[PDB]
Parts: C-alpha cells; structure tokens; sequence
C-alpha cells in the first residue's frame, strides 16, 4: 500500500472522528458525513482503477447516488428541528433520555 | 438470512459483478485474471474450510498480483543496494540505464 | 456457524426435498398434531375472549378454521423436522463409515478385569 | 520460488521495421492483405502460449514478411506511396478521408505493378483459420493438480434412530 | 371519444408546453418498437471491430471459417456500404 | 502538466492584479469610510443574522436531480453497446422515473415558495 | 400522511430488507441498507411533534455512521481481496469494522444509547416496526460472516448488551424505554450464540419477534404508554391485563413458557464448546429483566390500582379496530415449548 | 518520489479534510470540502479516471452550494468561527496537521505499519500496468456498462431516488 | 507487428535489469539473482517498477504519466 492509499484512509478516519465529536452545529456533522462519502468514493475509485476491474467502474457512481440521498435526508431533518428552535444546535435535542 | 432466490430462479441479479474474471465488456481483462481464475478453479466445490488450506498457494499468488508487496520489497532492496554501491563509487551504472540508449521499436 | 445450509445438492427454497418422500409420513393421530390442534383451539378461545364474546361458543366456524389451519401447518412442519433429523443421522453414519481411523472399535474389558477405586461412605 | 528464464540479448536481435506510424498506416490494408499468414500464426501462438518467450521466432518471421512487403513497395513504385503517406502524416488524426486521390493513385499503381487488391470494408476484421504444425499446449496456465472433492451423498434415507433424541423427547 | 377531445383542447389552450412534452415523450417511447432500422443499428454496433479477431486453429473440419481475409467465407459488410 | 501550468498562470496573473490594485494607489482609510453601507444610515442589525430561505425544498430536490444528470451522462458511450433494446429501455425508464418525480413534486405544491 | 404514501414507504422498507437478505453482492446489501433507512425515516415522523422529530434525527445520525463504516469495511475487504461476494472477510480489520457497524445497526452495547430515545420518541406502531423488522437485515448479514467473526469482540458486546439492558430496564417507568432495554438484552442473547450456531440465533430471533409483537399489540389495544396509564386497564378489560401478565412471564424466561426455549437452547449449545462461565453469567443477568417484568406485572395485573370516575363512560364503548393476529401471537409466545424439536426445520 | 504530484495532492486532500473536520463555521467547512473534492478529482485523473473525478467534483460543487444556502439560513452564528478565532478549532486543526505530518514522516523515512500494513514510499507510479492496447476508454466502457449489465442497479437506484423525493416532501410537510 | 516489437522490448528491458542485478547483488549474503516472487511458473506481466526501476527519472515520468499528461 503506497502513500496514497494510506493518505485516503487517514482522510476517512479524520472525517469519521470529526463526525463523532459534536461541537454545536448539525450542519458541520453533515459536512463530516459528506467528507466520509468523498473519501470512500476516492478510495474505491483508486482501487478499481488500479486493478482494471472494468465493470466495477460503475460502482463508485452508484456510491455517489445514495450519498446525496443521505445528504438530502439530513438537510431535511435539519430544517425541521430548526423550525422548532430557530437554530440547528444539537444541544436542543435533549427531550429524550436513557 | 441468505434466501438464494437468484440460484433458485437463475435470475442473476448481481452475480455478474462479484468477480473480475466474469464477462467484462469488450473482453477487457483484469490485471490478475489468470491468478483469480486459477484460485477460483482450485477452490470450487470443496468448501471454505478446505479451500483456505489447500488453495493457499493460488490465493497467495493472487494477493501478490493484487498488491505487489513482495515485488516492491525486492525493488526497494535492489535500489538500496544500488545506492550503497554508487555512494562509494564502484558500480558505474550502464549507459542504457542513464538515457544514452539506442532504442528499438 | 451453519451446519446444514451448505449441504451439497441442496435446493435453496424447497422446504421439502424429493428424498423426504422416502420417509414415512407422520400419522394423523400424532400427539404433536393433536397439540397443534389444541393450540389452534386456544387461539380461537383467546380471540373470542378479546372481542368480548361468549368464549366457549361465540364462533364455531372461526374456531374450526383456527384448529384446521394449525393442524395443516403442523403436518408439513413435522414432515420437514423428521426429514432434517433423518438427514442428520444419514450424514453422521456416512461420516462414521468413511473415517474408520477416527472412530476405532475398541475391545471392551469385563468388569472382572477393571480396577475401580472404592470410596467407603462412613 | 525459482529463477525466471529470460532469453539472451542475441535471441532478441532482429532487423527492425523502421518506418513511422504514418507510413505503416498508409500501407496497413495492403500489408494485412499480403502478410496475413505469418501474422496469423504469430497471433495464434501468442494467444495460445500466453508467453512472449515461446513465440519469438514467429515474431521474427512477421518482421521478415513486413520487410519483404515494404521492399516490394519500394522496388516497384515508391513515389505514389510517398505522396500518399506524406498526406496521411499531415493530418493530426491521420485521417484516411483527407487524401483519397493519393490513395487512389497508390492503389492503381499496386494493382497493375503487383496485382494487389485492396480489401473491402469488413474483410480485415474477419476471424480466420490457421494451419500450423506447432503442438497445442496442454497446460498453458501451469496449473497444479486440483484438490479431490468431498466424496458424495449416497444411499437411501431411513428415519432417525429413536427420533430427534433431543433431551426428553421420544419423537 | 369526446371527453378526451375537450380535455386535450383545454390543455392546449392552457398548457401547450406540457402537451408538447408529453407528445414528444410518448413518441420517443413508442416509435423505436415500430422501426425496422433498430436492427440495422444493432448490426452496425456489432460490426465494429474494437479488439483483435483472434484466429482459430484448423482442426480440418471448419468450412465456414475463412483461411484468408479475402476468401468469400465469413461475415460480409455489403449491406452497410449500401445503407 | 500543461493544465497545471495554465492554472498557475491564471492564478498568478489574478494575484498580481490584486497586488497592483492594493499597492499602487494612495490609501487614506478611516473609521467612517470603512463602515458598512446601508444607503446612508447605520444598519439596524447584523448581516450575520439568519436569512430565511423560501425555496428550501427545491434546493433539496436539486441534489437528487443533480445526481440524475450524473447517472445520465454516460449515455453517449452506452449507446454504442450491442444490447440496444435493454440500454434504451433502461435509459427511458430512468428518465420516466425522474419525470414522475418532477410531476409528484409539482402536484403536491412542492415547487411553490413558502410565504 | 397519505395512506398510499404510508403503504409505499412500508413496502420500500421491506424491499430494502429483502434486498439485503437476497443479495450476494456487498454493494447490493449496502444499497438495501440505505433504502431501508431512507424509507424508515418518515415512518418514525408519521405524527409530528418535537419528540418524534428528535428521535428521527438521532436514528438518522446513528444509521448513517454505521453505513459509512459498513461501506469502508467493504472497501477494505475489496482492497485486500478483489472479491465482492459476501464471504469470510479475508481481512481482519475490515471484519472488525463490519462487526462494529452491524453492532451499531442492531444496537448492541456500548452502541445502545440511541435505542431507548428512539423508542420513546416515536409512536407504538413505529416502535413495533423498529424493534421487530429492523433487526432482520443486520442479523441476516451477521449469519453469513459468522465464520470470520472474532469470538472475543462479539461475545464482549453480547455480554455488555445483556448487562446494560438488564440494568437500564430497572429504572424505567415508561413502557417504550422498557421495551427498548428488553430489545437490547435480547439482541445480546441472539448475538451471544451467533459464532457457534446460527440456527439458535434464528430461533431466538423468531421467539423474540413473536413475544415483542404480542407485547406491542397488547400495548396498542389498551392505549397506555406509561406504568400508571397501564394500571387503569384492569378496570376496563381484565383479559387484556391477564394475557399481558402471561406474556411478561414468558418474556422473563420462566418455564414452561416459550421464552425459556431459546435461552435453554443457547446455553446447551454453549456447553458443547466448553463455554461455561459465559452462559452462567448470561442466565444470572437475565434475572434483572425478569424483575422489571415482574414489577410491571405487579402494577398492571396482580394488583388493582385506583381508577378515575370518567372510566365509567369507557365501559360503554368497545375496541372498534380488531387485530386479527393477536391471539395467534399470544399463543405462540406462551404455549410453544412442547414443540421445541421443530427447530431442526430451521437449518 | 517523482514530482511529488500524487503525494502533494494526497497531502492537500488530508489537509482539507482536517480543515473542514475541525468544524469551524460551516462556510469555511464547505470551502474546505470543496477544495478537498477538487484535489481528490485531480488525484483520480492522475490515475486515469477522468470521468469519475469530474463527476465527483461536479456533484460536490452544487451540493456545497445547497449547503452554503442552508448555512446562511439556519447555521448563521452572528460571530462565525474561523480556524484561528477559537481555541478548540485551532487545537483540532493543529492536532490533525501534526498527526498527518508525523504519519507521513514515519511512513516515508522508515517502513512503519499503522493499522493495516506498512509502506516504504517509492511513489505510486510503481504499481501501474504497462498494458498497451485499446481504441476506447476502459473507465468509460465500464461506466457505460451500467445500462446493459447493471439493469438491477438502475432499477434500485431510480426507485431510491423517487422514494427520496417522496420522503423529503413527507418530512418537510410539518403540520 | 506492434505486438512482436513490444514483446521484444519488454524481454530486452527485463534481461538488461537481470544482467545488472547480477552485478549490484554480487556481494549480498543470500540473494538469488533472478528469483521469481510468485509460486507459479507461468508468465506474469511486468509491473513497470520492474522495467523502469533502474532507469532515469524522465523515462519513468514518461512511461507513467505521458498519456495522461499529453494534451
Ligand atoms: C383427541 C384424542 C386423540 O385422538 O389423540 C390421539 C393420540 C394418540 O397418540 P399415540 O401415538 O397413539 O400415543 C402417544 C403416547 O403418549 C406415547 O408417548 P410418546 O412417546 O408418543 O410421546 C410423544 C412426545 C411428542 O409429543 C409431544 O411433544 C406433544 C405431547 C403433549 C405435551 C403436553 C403439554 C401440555 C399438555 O412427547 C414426549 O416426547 C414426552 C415429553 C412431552 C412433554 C413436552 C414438554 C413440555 C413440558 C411441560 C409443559 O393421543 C394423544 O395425542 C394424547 C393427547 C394429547
Ligand atoms: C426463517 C423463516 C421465518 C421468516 C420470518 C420473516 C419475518 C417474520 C415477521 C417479521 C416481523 C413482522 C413485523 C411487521 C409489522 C408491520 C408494521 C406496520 O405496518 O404497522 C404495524 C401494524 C399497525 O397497526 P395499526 O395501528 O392498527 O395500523 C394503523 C394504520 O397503519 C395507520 O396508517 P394508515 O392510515 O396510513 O393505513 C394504511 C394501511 C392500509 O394500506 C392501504 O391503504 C392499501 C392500499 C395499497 C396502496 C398501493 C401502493 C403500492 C404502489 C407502490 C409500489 C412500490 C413498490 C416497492 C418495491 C420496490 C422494489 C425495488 O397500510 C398499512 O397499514 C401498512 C401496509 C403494509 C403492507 C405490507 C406489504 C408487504 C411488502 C413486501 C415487500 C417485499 C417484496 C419483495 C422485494 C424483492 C427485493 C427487491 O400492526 C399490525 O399490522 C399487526 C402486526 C402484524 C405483523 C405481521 C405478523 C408476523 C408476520 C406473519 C405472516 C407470515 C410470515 C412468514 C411469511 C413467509 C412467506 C410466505
Ligand atoms: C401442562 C398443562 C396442561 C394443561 C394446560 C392448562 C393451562 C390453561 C389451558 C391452556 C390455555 C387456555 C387459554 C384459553 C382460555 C382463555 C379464555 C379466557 O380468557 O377465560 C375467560 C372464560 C370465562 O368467560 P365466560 O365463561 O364466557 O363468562 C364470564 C365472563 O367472561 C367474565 O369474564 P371477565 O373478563 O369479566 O373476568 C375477569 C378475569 C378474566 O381474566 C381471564 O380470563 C384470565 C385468562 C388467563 C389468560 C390465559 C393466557 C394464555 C394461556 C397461557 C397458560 C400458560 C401455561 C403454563 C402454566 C402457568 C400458568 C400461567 O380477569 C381477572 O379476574 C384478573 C385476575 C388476575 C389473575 C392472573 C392470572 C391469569 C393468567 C393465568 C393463565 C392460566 C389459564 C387460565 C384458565 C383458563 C381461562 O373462560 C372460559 O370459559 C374458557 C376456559 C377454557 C374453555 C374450556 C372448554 C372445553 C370444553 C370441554 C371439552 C372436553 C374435552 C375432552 C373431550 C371428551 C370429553 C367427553
Ligand atoms: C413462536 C415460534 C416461531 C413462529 C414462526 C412463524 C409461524 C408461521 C410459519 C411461517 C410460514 C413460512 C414457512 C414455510 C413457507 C416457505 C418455506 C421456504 O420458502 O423456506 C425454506 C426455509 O424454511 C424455514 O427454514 C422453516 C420455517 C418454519 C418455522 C417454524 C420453526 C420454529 C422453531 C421451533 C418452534 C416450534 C414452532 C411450532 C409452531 C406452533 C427454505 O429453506 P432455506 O432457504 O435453505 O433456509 C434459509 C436460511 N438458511 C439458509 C440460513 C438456513
Ligand atoms: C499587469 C500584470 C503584471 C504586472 C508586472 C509588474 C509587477 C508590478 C510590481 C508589484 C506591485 C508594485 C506597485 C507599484 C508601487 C510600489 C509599492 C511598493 O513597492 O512601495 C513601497 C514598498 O517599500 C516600502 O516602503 C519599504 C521599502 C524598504 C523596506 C524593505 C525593502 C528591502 C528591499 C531592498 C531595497 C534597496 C535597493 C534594492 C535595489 C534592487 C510601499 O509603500 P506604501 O506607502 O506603504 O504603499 C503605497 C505606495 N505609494 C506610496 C506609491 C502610494
Ligand atoms: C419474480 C418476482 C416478480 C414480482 C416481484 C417484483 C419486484 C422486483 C422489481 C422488478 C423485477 C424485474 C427485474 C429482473 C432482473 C433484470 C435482469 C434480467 O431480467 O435481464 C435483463 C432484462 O431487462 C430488460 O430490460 C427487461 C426487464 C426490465 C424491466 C424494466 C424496469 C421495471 C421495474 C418496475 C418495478 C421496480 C420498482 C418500481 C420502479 C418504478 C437484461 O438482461 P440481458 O440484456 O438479456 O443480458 C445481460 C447480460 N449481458 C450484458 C452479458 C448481455
Ligand atoms: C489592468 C490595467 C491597469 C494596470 C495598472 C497599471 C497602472 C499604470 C499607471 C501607474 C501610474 C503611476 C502611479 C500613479 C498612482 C500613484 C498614487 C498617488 O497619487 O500617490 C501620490 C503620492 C503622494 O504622496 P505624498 O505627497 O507623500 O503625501 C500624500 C499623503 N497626504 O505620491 C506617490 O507616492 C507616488 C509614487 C510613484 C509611484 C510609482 C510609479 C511607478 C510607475 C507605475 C508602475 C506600475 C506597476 C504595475
Ligand atoms: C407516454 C409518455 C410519458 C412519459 C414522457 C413524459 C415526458 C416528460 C413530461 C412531463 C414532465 C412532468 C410533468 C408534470 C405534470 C404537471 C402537473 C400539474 O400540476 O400541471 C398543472 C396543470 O394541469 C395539468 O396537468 C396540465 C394539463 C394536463 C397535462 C398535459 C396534457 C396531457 C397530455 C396531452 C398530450 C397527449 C398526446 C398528444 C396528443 C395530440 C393531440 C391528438 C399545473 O398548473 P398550475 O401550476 O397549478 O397553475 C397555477 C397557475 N394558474
């Protein structure tokens, strides 16, 4: 595994860690999710191109689709909670406990 | 769990994309078509447990083709020994390894 | 781990292979079938109880359908269970026959030659 | 796990065909029409052996046949051929469609100088047969012996002895 | 018979763009199944030699396969030149 | 290589123009001159307050409709395949489904802005 | 929500689950997971209030993160072996990430935090769907890769799930949180035996599903979501409370009821692999679940709580909507133990 | 080793990921994600996948636009945070940069294994093919095979998109 | 013709690399010169690290990125 594969894996790990830590905004976490999606796309594309897996070339494109379907979902949710609180702070999501 | 509707009906919903040696468009071959074909032929019909131990040679060759780790190690050793021989100066690499070669078609 | 899902020659979604026709079918007076009919009768009684109806005599057609459906499902369930157990025994005996070195027939001593330690209770 | 057999540099020596891409493209059709036989043996050897080290002589014969083809073209009429391939070389994509008059002149020269006929559209893509004395390889993949499969399921089916044998159940 | 006619007139009077778009979409859906040139398009796509044609080994009983490209045997592209 | 040189040249020329703009003239900056502009009077609030978007649902739909162009872009290469019937059927199916998505968004009053 | 839209969303969820369980390609399984989550999100938000919206947001975040690590594990397995088929995961790191992602998808501890919140925030029908149907796809995926699962990590998570569910269910007065903690404990029980025998996993899942269906359908019949609200049911329909107490007894694992059958079948299996400490700890920990079932049984059926005057009016009206499958679910959740050997039909 | 192009691009990709992963005001996070998308697109073209990189870049530029549009509405934060405007953001950014530099140095000078395996450098040019054939683009042919081989994929993806439109409209309904 | 010339060129580059490796690794403890890496004995396409590993940088850049960078 050359430096490129390790750098892409590190990018995915950084995006996942940034998602797992919440500061205030939900939009920043959605941005981290988009970053994870981009890192996965890049790694899959590199792996498929390196081995000349011809059919698998359609795999990353499909990977993109369910990307924004996940994004369009989150943004949608981000609207509604805002309509309840006037802000997208994840602090306000504390009505339900363990 | 796994309800094999594809095998029951012969539908082939996603079995065309599972391996790289299976009917690529314009007959374009994978980088490791021979290795994967050999390993699949070795491991066919003997179960996972038996294939993990008896087809280990073909799988090792396939992984070597896929990642080329041992080849990179060999090349790194070659270039390190070449650098050590050049630093003290008793190698003098040949002219065709420096750009003074008479190329062929 | 799964033991019989990868058995060679297995049809994916058959639920009753043709070889299962070689085994005797369960008798209609099987105690398990009677228990399934009892389960259907209890289901009918509970259905009558929930809807605030006379429990024992509200719907005779409904109770009869309950019992009949339970018995009908139980017949094929018992057939499949018996077939699976027969398959297990068949595979076990075949493996034992095919690997004599792993199941050695050992000559067995009589109790007169074995020395068991005696532990008095006092 | 073994040393790799590589031919010596003397076995790789051959008289190279030193014409440029445009020159080859201009005479490509007549070359495929005239030098088809050694080319087809070489291609069949290459695809059957899957090893460049087992078909070097066929490549040498291909080079020799190409040399004879170009030597005949040079000997009989080379001026129309030069006028055609300079035109082919001018185009950035080396388009046949830009120079049909030079192609016509070259075709008419080769038709009466050597009896050569330019192949029609679709003929050069045909799948042809090869008569060869080279034995068909038996194990081109160098495959090992395949493992013996699990034996079989044989015999008739009998009911389980004493039923399920699960704890206290007698059925 | 008459309800569809009045509906279409009202749609053309109010929303010509939707009528034109639906007509174009319906034509694009229906026409290819009723055209004789789809087979010609398929054959033209099939006749393009993207990769090398690997020659066959003569076992002595292949009359249909040619021995040289200019032999009359094999597929012919005569229909393409006259189309 | 060539494209990298082109991008470098363009960015360098733009940055040089910025440098000439910010280093050639004589600048006299004071507090009143650098204040925000709201047509002569001081702004009431901050320009970093929330700004309601009445077309948010169309913005969400634009993401999926942008994915559909990514799906439909390889059509020129797809039209070269042998299975023209299946290729045409699948392309028409995808376009029909996207048209149905647009129709469902239209009829459910989804293309109309909030008030 | 429009009934046609609700039906097509439900069918899209079930189609995603079906695609997960019928696919031999990892990409198709991932696509099925994405479809299931996408169609599942609006079902949780069927009734609009701040609490339902919050639950959907937490569920979306959790499932999205689990999907991301699922996809990265797939990509790593592809990198170290050019295989797309679902198989024994030639790379251990990819196997670990897949185990973690499926653990969060199921809700195994310590990824259990979202389950009580999501269950409490949504309605009873959405809770039933979440606690019954959403468990099929991850467990179906796990049953295929069990030969490569590291026993230590899976068993640690199963023990943690059992302990955490038993401890959490003790402090709850809301019924949906109790159901969520019971689901966590039962998830631990399912996943404890998975590396050894997947047939026991399937049997445990089926029994848990039937008991959860009976429980949730009884809770829907008597519109109670708290302990005190359920304490009023004895004065309106005693039979519902009696069947509820029998079902709670079955869930606790007391013989000869059905809930004893899976545990009994799991422990035995674990004793064939020289595993004695783990089954003993699991059996001892199930007593906490039994205790917080018994507290509910005491509150609702074995004692009569004070009632209210207006309840008299409710005596004049009947349950208009009938659930056909409820008696069958109750019977299958209580009286099934004598038919234990039928589990041989599951392999 | 040669021209450092792939290595520099991957490093900038990681830097942009750290930049938007420190979670400043979402404007700068979107900027960092845009630059990361462009850099990854260039990385992909450096391996022969021009269409995938352009497509990824093209998809991302517009997704971010929608994200900027939503940030200006619901995540405004009257004092927006930049990487140097807050101690937590700067700490996370510096930690990510320092960790990336240490990993690069450890895997470059020596052969260190972090999680999966080790790396010795040599440049990514070593693992290429030398395959010399083709009058078409292999990546383009593979992507175009979606409409002949991937009928199931097209069906499921189109259904997912239609369901997504229905789902977002149901979610944003409110009431 | 192109196939034949490519085969000869690849074999020549491999043989030149082998004849050099016989010289750099004369005095390494246990190096087998020309030893293969795969267990199988069939032909394996070179990796472009085995053909240009001991050559100047500009040939490496050509053989790696010439087609991609040619515009
Ligand atoms: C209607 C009357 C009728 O026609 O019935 C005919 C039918 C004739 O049966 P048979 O084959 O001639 O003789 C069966 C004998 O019992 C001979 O006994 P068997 O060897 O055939 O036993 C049947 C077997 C398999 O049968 C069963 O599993 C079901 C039996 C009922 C279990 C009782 C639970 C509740 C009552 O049961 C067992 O293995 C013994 C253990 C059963 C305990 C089940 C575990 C639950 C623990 C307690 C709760 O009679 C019955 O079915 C008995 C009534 C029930
Ligand atoms: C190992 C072997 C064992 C296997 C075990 C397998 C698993 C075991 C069971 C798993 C757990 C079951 C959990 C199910 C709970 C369902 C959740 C729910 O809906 O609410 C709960 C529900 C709600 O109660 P509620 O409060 O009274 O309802 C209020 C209303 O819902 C208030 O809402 P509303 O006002 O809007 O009312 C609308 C209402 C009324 O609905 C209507 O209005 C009807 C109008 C129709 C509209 C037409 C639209 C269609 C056009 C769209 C086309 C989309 C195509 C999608 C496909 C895309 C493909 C890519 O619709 C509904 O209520 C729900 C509709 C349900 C339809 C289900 C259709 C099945 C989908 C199957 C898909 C799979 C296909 C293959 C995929 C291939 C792969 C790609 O409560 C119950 O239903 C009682 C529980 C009963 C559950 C079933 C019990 C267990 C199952 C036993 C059956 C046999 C199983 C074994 C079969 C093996 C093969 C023979
Ligand atoms: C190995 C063992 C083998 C044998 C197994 C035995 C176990 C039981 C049997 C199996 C399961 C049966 C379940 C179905 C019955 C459910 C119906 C019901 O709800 O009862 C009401 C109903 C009385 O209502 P009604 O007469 O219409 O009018 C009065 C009003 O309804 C006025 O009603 P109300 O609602 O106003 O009254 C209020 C009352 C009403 O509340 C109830 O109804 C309680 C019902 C219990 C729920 C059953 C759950 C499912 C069964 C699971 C059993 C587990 C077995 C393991 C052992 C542990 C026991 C828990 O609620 C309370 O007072 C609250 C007290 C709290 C006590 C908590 C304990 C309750 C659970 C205990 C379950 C044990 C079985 C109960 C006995 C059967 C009933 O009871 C019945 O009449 C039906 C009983 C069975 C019918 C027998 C018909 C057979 C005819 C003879 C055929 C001859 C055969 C041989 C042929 C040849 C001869 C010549
Ligand atoms: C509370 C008890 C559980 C309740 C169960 C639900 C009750 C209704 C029964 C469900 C009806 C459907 C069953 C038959 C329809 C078709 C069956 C066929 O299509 O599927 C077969 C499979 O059929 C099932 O295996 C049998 C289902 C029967 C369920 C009953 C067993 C319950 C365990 C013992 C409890 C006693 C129950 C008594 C009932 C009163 C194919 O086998 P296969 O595709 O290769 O297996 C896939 C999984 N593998 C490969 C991983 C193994
Ligand atoms: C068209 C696109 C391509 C253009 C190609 C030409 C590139 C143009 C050059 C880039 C911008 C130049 C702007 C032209 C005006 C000069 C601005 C600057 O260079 O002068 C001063 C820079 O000098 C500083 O005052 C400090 C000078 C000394 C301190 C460090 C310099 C050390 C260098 C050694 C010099 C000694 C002799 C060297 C001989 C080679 C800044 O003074 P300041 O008032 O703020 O800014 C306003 C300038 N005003 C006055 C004209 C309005
Ligand atoms: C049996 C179950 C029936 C009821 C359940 C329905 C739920 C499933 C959804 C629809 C099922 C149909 C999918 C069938 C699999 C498609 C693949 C197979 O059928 O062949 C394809 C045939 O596909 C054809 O285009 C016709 C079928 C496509 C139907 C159009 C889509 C309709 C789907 C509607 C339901 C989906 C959800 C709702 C969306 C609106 C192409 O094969 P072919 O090209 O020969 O050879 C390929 C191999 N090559 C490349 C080497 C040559
Ligand atoms: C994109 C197309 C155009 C690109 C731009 C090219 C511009 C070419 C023309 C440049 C004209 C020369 C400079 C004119 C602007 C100078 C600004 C100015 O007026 O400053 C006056 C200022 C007065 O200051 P004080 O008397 O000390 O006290 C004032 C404080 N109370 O005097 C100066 O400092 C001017 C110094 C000379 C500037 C240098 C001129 C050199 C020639 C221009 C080079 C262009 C580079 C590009
Ligand atoms: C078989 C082919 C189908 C597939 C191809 C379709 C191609 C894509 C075209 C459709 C894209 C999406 C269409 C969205 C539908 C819009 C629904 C709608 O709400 O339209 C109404 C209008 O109502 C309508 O639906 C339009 C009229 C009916 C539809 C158009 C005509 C239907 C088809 C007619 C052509 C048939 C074929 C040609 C026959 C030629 C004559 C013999 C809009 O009005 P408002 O915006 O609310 O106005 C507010 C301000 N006053």
């Amino acid at each position: 595994m050359p430096l490129v594969y390790m750098n892409i894996i590190m990018a995915f790990a950084i995006a996942l860690a940034g998602l797992l830590m919440y500061r205030s905004h939900l939009m920043s976490s959605l941005l981290c999710l988009e970053g994870m999606m981009l890192s996965l796309f890049i790694m899959s594309t590199l792996i498929i191109l390196n081995t000349h897996f011809t059919l698998a070339n359609m795999m990353p494109i499909i990977l993109l689709v369910f990307a924004a379907c996940e994004a369009a979902l989150g943004l949608s949710l981000l609207v509604m909670v805002s309509n309840t609180y006037g802000t997208d702070y994840v602090q306000n999501l504390n009505l339900l406990q363990c | 769990p796994f309800f094999d509707v594809q095998k029951r009906l012969g539908l082939d919903l996603d079995r065309w994309m599972t391996i790289q040696s299976a009917e690529q468009p314009h007959k374009i071959p994978g980088r490791c078509h021979a290795f994967e074909k050999e390993w699949i032929e070795c491991a066919h019909g003997i179960g996972g447990i038996r294939a993990e131990k008896e087809c280990k040679i073909e799988f090792d060759d396939f992984v070597e083709c896929l990642l080329r780790q041992k080849t990179m190690k060999r090349l790194s050793a070659i270039k390190r020994q070449r650098d050590k021989l050049i630093k003290e100066g008793k190698y003098t690499p040949p002219p065709h390894h420096l750009g003074k070669e008479d190329p062929r078609p | 781990m799964t033991m019989m899902s990868g058995r060679p020659g297995r049809v994916p979604l058959q639920f009753l292979p043709n070889e299962a026709r070689s085994l005797p079918p369960p008798k209609l007076t099987d105690p398990r079938l009677v228990y399934m009919g009892f389960l259907g009768y209890c289901s009918g009684l509970i259905d009558n109880a929930i809807r605030r109806r006379p429990v024992v005599s509200a719907g005779l057609h409904r109770q009869l359908l309950y019992v009949t459906s339970f018995v009908f499902f139980g017949y094929y369930l018992l057939k499949r269970q018996d077939y699976m157990y027969a398959l297990r025994d068949h595979d076990m005996f075949a493996y034992v026959k095919s690997h004599p070195e792993d199941f050695p027939e050992k000559d067995k001593k009589t109790y007169g030659e074995i020395l068991e330690e005696f532990h008095p209770v006092r | 796990p073994g040393i790799v057999e590589l031919p010596t540099l003397e076995d790789l020596k051959v008289q190279e065909v030193k014409v440029s891409s445009s020159v080859l493209k201009a005479a490509a059709h007549h070359y495929g029409a005239q030098c088809d036989k050694p080319n087809k043996e070489f291609m069949l050897c290459r695809w059957e052996e899957k090893d460049p080290r087992r078909c070097l002589e066929e490549g040498k014969l291909v080079n020799q046949c190409a040399l004879d083809f170009f030597r005949q073209i040079k000997r009989h009429c080379a001026e129309p051929f030069t006028e055609y391939w300079t035109c082919i070389d001018y185009s950035g994509l080396q388009l046949f469609r830009h120079c049909r008059k030079q192609q016509a002149k070259f075709d008419e020269c080769v038709l009466d100088k050597l009896g050569w006929v330019r192949p029609d559209l679709g003929e050069l893509s045909k799948v042809t047969k090869v008569k060869t004395d080279r034995p068909l390889p038996e194990n081109p993949y160098h495959s090992r012996a395949r493992p013996e499969p699990n034996p079989e399921a044989e015999g008739d089916l009998k009911p389980a002895k004493h039923g399920s044998r699960l704890f206290f159940w007698t059925m | 018979a008459g309800r569809i006619a009045s509906f279409l007139k009202n749609a053309w009077a109010k929303e010509p763009v939707l009528v034109a778009s639906f007509a174009i979409g319906g034509l694009a859906i229906i026409l290819p199944s009723l055209s004789p040139y789809t087979n010609y398009a398929i054959r033209i796509n099939r006749a393009t030699p993207y990769n090398y044609p690997v020659p066959l080994r003569d076992d002595g009983n292949m009359p249909d396969v040619p021995s040289h490209p200019q032999d009359p045997q094999g597929p012919s592209l005569e229909w393409l030149k006259n189309l | 290589m060539n494209i990298m040189l082109t991008l470098l040249t363009n960015v360098t020329l733009a940055s040089l123009l910025v440098l000439i703009a910010f280093w050639l003239p004589q600048l006299n900056a004071y507090s009143e001159k650098t204040s925000p502009y709201e047509c002569g009077f001081d702004p009431m609030g901050s320009a970093r307050l929330p700004f309601s978007m009445k077309f948010f649902l169309v913005a969400i739909t634009f993401l999926l409709f942008d994915l559909e162009i990514a799906l439909l872009l390889p059509l020129p290469w797809a039209s070269q395949t042998n299975n023209l019937k299946t290729m045409l059927t699948m392309a028409l199916f995808l376009l029909i489904l996207l048209a149905a998505s647009l129709a469902y968004e239209w009829t459910q009053k989804g293309l109309e802005w909030a008030e | 929500m429009n009934p046609i839209i609700y039906t097509t969303l439900i069918m899209t969820v079930m189609s995603g689950t079906m695609l997960v369980m019928i696919s031999s390609h990892w990409l198709l399984i991932w696509i099925g997971f994405e479809m299931n989550l996408l169609a599942m999100i609006p079902v949780l938000m069927k009734n609009f209030n701040p609490r339902a919206t919050e639950a959907a947001t937490k569920y979306f975040l959790t499932q999205a993160t689990a999907s991301m690590m699922l996809m990265m594990a797939i990509i790593i397995n592809l990198l170290y072996s050019g295989q797309w088929t679902i198989t024994k995961m030639f790379n251990p790191v990819a196997m670990t990430m897949m185990t973690m992602a499926l653990a969060m998808k199921l809700g195994l501890s310590p990824f259990h935090f979202w389950v009580p919140e999501v269950t409490q925030g949504i309605s009873l029908q959405a809770g039933l769907l979440l606690l019954t149907w959403q468990k099929l796809a991850p467990l179906s995926v796990l049953c295929q890769i069990s030969q490569s699962i590291n026993p230590n990590l899976m068993l640690t998570m199963a023990m943690l799930s059992i302990l955490i569910g038993g401890w959490g269910g003790l402090n709850q007065t809301q019924l949906r949180k109790i159901m969520a903690y019971s689901s966590i404990a039962h998830m631990g029980w399912m996943t404890a035996v998975l590396p050894y025998n997947t047939t026991m996993t399937i049997l445990n899942l089926l029994i848990y599903i039937t008991m959860t269906l009976a429980m949730f359908m009884l809770l829907i019949h008597s519109s109670a979501t708290t302990t005190l609200s359920l304490s009023h049911t004895w004065n309106k329909m005693p039979v519902i409370t009696s069947l509820m107490m029998v079902t709670l007894l079955s869930m606790g694992g007391l013989p000869p009821l059905s809930g004893f059958m899976p545990k009994w079948m799991i422990i035995q299996e674990m004793t064939k692999n020289e595993s004695i400490i783990m089954p003993t700890l699991m059996a001892m920990t199930a007593l906490l679940n039994l205790y917080f079932y018994m507290r509910l049984a005491y509150s609702s059926s074995l004692t009569m709580f004070p009632s209210t005057n207006n309840m008299k009016m409710k005596w004049q009206f009947e349950h208009t909507k009938q659930m056909k499958l409820l008696p069958t679910m109750i019977v299958l959740s209580t009286l099934v133990l004598p038919m234990t050997p039928a589990l041989s039909s599951l392999n | 080793m040669t021209m450092y192009i792939a290595f520099i691009l991957s490093t900038i990709f990681v830097i942009g990921f750290v930049g938007f992963s420190s979670k400043p005001s979402p404007i700068y996070g979107g900027l960092g994600l845009i630059v990361s998308g462009g850099v990854g697109c260039g990385i992909v073209l450096n391996f022969g996948g021009s269409f995938l990189g352009l497509m990824v870049f093209l998809i991302y530029l517009g997704g971010m636009l929608v994200v900027f549009g939503y940030t200006t509405a619901m995540a405004t934060e009257m004092y927006p945070e930049v990487w140097v405007s807050n101690k937590t953001v700067f700490g996370a950014f510096v930690s990510g940069l320092m960790m990336e530099f240490c990993m690069v140095y450890y895997a470059l000078k020596e052969e260190e294994v972090e999680i999966i395996f080790k790396f010795n450098g040599l440049g990514d040019w070593v693992i290429y093919d030398t395959g010399d054939s083709g009058f078409f683009s292999e990546e383009a042919m593979g992507i175009a095979a979606l409409y002949s081989y991937g009928t199931w994929l097209v069906i499921v993806t189109g259904w997912s998109l239609l369901i997504g439109v229905v789902v977002i409209m149901e979610i944003t309904r409110g009431n | 013709l192109f196939q034949a010339e490519k085969d000869r060129r690849v074999l020549q580059m491999l043989r030149e690399n082998l004849e050099e490796e016989a010289i750099i690794m004369k005095d390494v403890p246990d190096w087998k010169v020309g030893e293969s890496v795969f267990h199988t004995t069939r032909w394996v396409t070179p990796m472009m690290g085995e053909l240009y590993g001991l050559r100047t940088n500009e040939e490496i850049l050509s053989a790696t990125y010439g087609f991609i960078w040619y515009t």
